[PDB]
């Protein structure tokens, strides 16, 4: 599932912004 | 009357925008209790104002770290805009000041915790629950965009829930006052509009793209575009092939196809009717826009709150003691702060 793919990803914690 | 409220809130903003509040407190008026959150240059901490016993949230930023990352101007933007805005769903700045090593912003303490925490724990919000939140953001962006501000970092992480279940936007670090266009590549990868990614020059419409991401994430429990590495996230955003979960109602899917729209001539919030295309959409039909503004809608989720100074809706973080050097650091760069 899409949900399971998300939970297994490295991106379920707080996300930091990128910048210049 | 919508038009009359915005012209008044505009006069109030420009007065403060042209003549910002400076040095209205000092470090030793606050007891530092606990870290609520971090970023590149420091942390936001629960503090107690000793003269009143009031709790606040104090952002501490290490000026040398700001300079080492070339973010002087974005931090000045952050403080100048924050001290000047006033709207029910923007976190309210009480004081700001600086010393030899640091910058300080004392804000309202918002005890309900980040939306991000609740969203992840519960998994996802039902459509009514997400709409409730969405509507607040639609009005907040209506207010900000009227002042010529772009926010540029919308996400569950920056959306704090207060005692009555309502939103307070935090973290104006990428906020900027812009008539015309701007070009900085900044934001959270999941939330970035395609035009930011393609180095095209953009305006306030990148916030409305971001609103589509947020709504989608609130309702599905995951964002429309994700993957382990930022570069892969950007590939999927520029393709703009959104898959919706089967549980998304046909109105939601239709809102989202119009917000997550690559073509600025068709993206909602950016058209002739502007923001009204979003408010007059079917997914928002049961939404009472004036009752949201006035905080008189029952919230779908009221945070557990066991007394002042309680921090149970936040994660734990490593503490670090503040050091104040005996020499002024970067004084001319932060002189307007
Ligand atoms: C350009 N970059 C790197 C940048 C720009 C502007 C900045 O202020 C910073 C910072 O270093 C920074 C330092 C600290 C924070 C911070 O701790 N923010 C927290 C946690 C991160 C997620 N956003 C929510 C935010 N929390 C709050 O602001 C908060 C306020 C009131 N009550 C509870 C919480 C955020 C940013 C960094």
């Amino acid at each position: 599932t899409t949900y399971a793919d998300f939970i297994a990803s490295g991106r379920t914690g707080r996300r930091n912004a990128i910048h210049d | 009357s919508v038009k009359e409220f915005l012209a008044k809130a505009k006069e109030d903003f420009l007065k403060k925008w042209e003549n910002p509040a400076q040095n209205t407190a000092h470090l030793d008026q606050f007891e530092r209790i606990k870290t609520l959150g971090t970023g590149s240059f420091g942390r936001v901490m629960l503090v107690k104002h000793m003269e009143t016993g009031n709790h606040y949230a104090m952002k501490i930023l290490d000026k040398q770290k700001v300079v080492k990352l070339k973010q002087i101007e974005h931090t000045l933007n952050e403080k100048r805009i924050l001290q000047a805005v006033n709207f029910p769903f923007l976190v309210k700045l009480e004081f700001s000041f600086k010393d030899n090593s640091n910058l300080y912003m004392v804000m309202e303490y918002v005890p309900g915790g980040e939306m991000f925490s609740h969203l992840r724990r519960i998994g996802r919000f039902s459509e009514p629950h997400a709409r409730f939140y969405a509507a607040q953001i639609v009005l907040t962006f209506e207010y900000l965009h009227s002042l010529d501000l772009i926010y540029r970092d919308l996400k569950p992480e920056n959306l704090l829930i207060d005692q009555q279940g309502y939103i307070q936007v935090t973290d104006f670090g990428f906020a900027k006052r812009v008539k015309g266009r701007t070009w900085t590549l900044c934001g959270t990868p999941e939330y970035l509009a395609p035009e930011i990614i393609l180095s095209k020059g953009y305006n306030k419409a990148v916030d409305w793209w971001a609103l589509g991401v947020l709504i989608y994430e609130m309702a599905a429990g995951y964002p429309p575009f994700f993957a382990d590495q930022p570069i892969q996230i950007y590939e999927k955003i520029v393709s703009g092939k959104v898959r919706f979960p089967s549980h998304f109602s046909s109105d939601l899917k239709d809102l989202l196809r119009n917000l997550l729209q690559v073509d600025l001539t068709k993206r909602f919030g950016n058209l002739k009717n502007g923001v009204n295309d979003i408010k007059n959409h079917k997914w928002f039909a049961t939404t009472d826009w004036i009752a949201i503004y006035q905080r008189k809608v029952e919230a779908p989720f009221i945070p557990k709150f066991k007394g002042p100074g309680d921090t149970s809706n936040f994660d734990d973080y490593e503490e670090e003691e503040i050091r104040v050097s005996i020499n002024e650091k970067c004084g001319k760069e932060f002189s307007e702060f």
